[PDB]
């Protein structure tokens, strides 16, 4: 429950 | 099998990631990895990062272990060990806040 960042994906 | 980590802390809580990251002095990309806290058998990747709301923080993320073995933050770039993972962010960040800059001192 604690915050992750994610990496982000662009089209 | 090559046997051989500075920046791998085990079992390391979130919280205690932080006060050593958060050591004064240490830069935007400052990291270590340490085991997952929520999700078992899972890592954490633990960088200091910065921006002008928060200032100087803690971004992390979940490193996940393939079923068959192996590890990925995002299923599109997947590594045999997290030594190749950290050698890779290190090179650049692509897509982390920033790239893996220094291990914890
Ligand atoms: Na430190």
């Amino acid at each position: 429950e604690p915050q992750y960042e994610e990496i982000p994906i662009y089209l | 099998h090559h046997s051989s980590m500075e920046w791998y802390f085990g079992k390391l809580g979130r919280k205690d990631a932080e006060r050593q990251l958060l050591s004064f002095g240490n830069p935007r990309g400052t990291f270590l990895i340490r085991e997952s806290e929520t999700t078992k058998g899972a890592y954490s990747l633990s960088i200091r990062d910065w921006d002008d709301m928060k200032g100087d923080h803690v971004k992390h993320y979940k490193i996940r272990k393939l079923d068959n073995g192996g590890y990925y933050i995002t299923t599109r770039a997947q590594f045999e060990t997290l030594q190749q993972l950290v050698q890779h962010y290190s090179e650049r960040a692509a897509g982390l806040c920033c790239r893996l800059v220094v291990p914890c001192h």
